[PDB]
């Protein structure tokens, strides 16, 4: 699994 | 899922002071060292705003005013000091497990001295009585807090039946309230009664602020 | 900087589907760590999030949504699709893709699921009846009885009237909104200076200058 990412970069 | 649950669901606040705000999770919400706890504002219009990611970490641009603490389930979101243009909705997020959840918002509103509603009321414009239908209107605007109360009388005899309500939310230049109370009934009914009158009691009165009108 | 925009089918029959679509700029989705999601805002209620494509093209679904939801992409057309299938009437929202990292919104679009059609309003006047309250003002009005879609745009003067204006936001009665104004002026405006309410109604070339004649 992945995860979505919040925040920058 | 993850449910997060956000107090205060409203906040009243001056300008220049402290704000703080709240979000706790039904679980953990960190790897274990960082968390999945962000922090989005939405002003009316627009689309949330990310300001705050991973607990406490500001958003690049965000004014320092805005910071995050907590861990695990604890989370809180500080404004300090509250200038004008953070009444705004807060919602916090997690994005430790799928489905992603939002909390349910905390307004902030700012707070300003009371004042009271001055009301005025409408008769139906012919032009809707010659098409079968009449609409009593009263406004009450102008108002601090927002909490009001308008009862509508016909004759003297109370009328809850086809009332349709509409609020503004704050006012920004004089941070105030107006609502819009509408009575609707068929022009037969209307034609039979000679007193329409609408009542309004808000925090400022040990009266109702009534407003009448005979036919 | 990057775009995301959003396209709907406008207005929906309960249980059709709904189509949407991401039209956006700034990043390819075939890019490594690339992704789409669209999240739902109902009329001034929260945030909820739908779906997710993921560039390597693992979708994500809401669970409790994952029967009704299928996301998808043309991934070298910029665009992210959705189908919400069966639309129940708790589904009129907002729907706002946004790009992985979720500092990158796009604006939203409008989708209203009622099983009725396009009406255009009946634009009513309010002027008082003789009386007045206030400080040597009187406040007007102008009522738009039962409408169908939002918006319509409503300006006093054409905007050679807006400080004392209010424009209370739409309710709806029988599948069919009802939004209301008010104008506060000196009396040395109307009756002197002459008053006229704009309503225009665009999806439905309906476009009506209503007078306030005193009574």
């Amino acid at each position: 699994c992945k995860r979505i990412h919040i925040g920058p970069g | 899922d993850i449910v997060l649950t956000q107090s205060p669901g409203s906040l009243a606040v001056s300008l220049g002071q402290r704000a703080t705000i709240s979000c706790r999770a039904s679980e953990s919400v960190d790897d274990d060292g960082n968390s999945f706890l962000h922090w989005y504002q939405q002003k009316p219009g627009q689309p949330p705003k990310l300001l705050i990611y991973r607990s406490s970490n500001l958003i690049s641009g965000i004014p320092d005013r805005f910071s995050g603490s907590g861990s695990r389930t604890d989370f809180t979101l500080t404004i300090n000091p509250v200038e004008a243009d953070d009444v705004a909705t807060y919602y916090c997020q997690q994005s430790n497990e799928d489905p992603l959840t939002f909390g349910a918002g905390t307004k902030l509103e700012i707070k300003r001295a009371d004042a009271a509603p001055t009301v005025s009321i409408f008769p139906p414009s012919s032009e809707q009585l010659t098409s079968g239908g009449a609409s009593v209107v009263c406004f009450l605007n102008n108002f601090y807090p927002k909490d009001i109360n308008v009862k509508w009388k016909i004759d003297g005899s109370e009328r809850q039946n086809g009332v349709l309500n509409s609020w503004t939310d704050q006012d920004s230049k004089d941070s105030t309230y107006s609502m819009s109370s509408t009575l609707t009934l068929t022009k037969d009914e209307y034609e039979r009664h000679n007193s329409y009158t609408c009542e309004a009691t808000h925090k400022t009165s040990t009266s109702p602020i009534v407003k009448s009108f005979n036919r | 900087q990057v775009q995301l925009k959003e396209s709907g089918p406008g207005i929906l029959q309960p249980s059709q589907t709904l189509s949407l679509t991401c039209s956006f700029s700034g990043f390819s989705l075939s890019t490594y760590g690339m992704g789409v999601s669209w999240i739902r805002q109902p009329s001034g209620k929260g945030l909820e999030w739908l779906a997710h494509i993921f560039w390597d093209g693992d979708k994500r679904y809401n669970p409790s949504l994952k029967s009704r939801l299928k996301i998808s992409k043309d991934t070298s057309n910029n665009q992210v699709f959705l189908k919400i299938t069966s639309v129940d009437t708790a589904d009129t929202a907002t729907y706002y893709c946004v790009q992985e990292g979720y500092i990158y919104w796009g604006q939203g679009t409008s989708v209203t699921v009622s099983s009725a059609k396009t009406t255009a309003p009946s634009v009513y006047p309010l002027a008082p009846v003789c009386g007045d309250t206030t400080g040597s003002s009187v406040t007007l009005g102008c009522l738009v009885k039962g409408y169908f879609p939002e918006p319509v745009t409503l300006t006093w003067n054409s905007g050679s009237l807006s400080s004392g204006v209010h424009t209370f936001p739409a309710v709806l009665q029988s599948d069919l909104y009802t939004l209301s104004s008010s104008v506060t002026v000196t009396s040395s405006t109307w009756p002197s200076q002459s008053i006229t309410c704009n309503v225009a109604h665009p999806a439905s070339s309906t476009k009506v200058d209503k007078k306030i004649e005193p009574r």
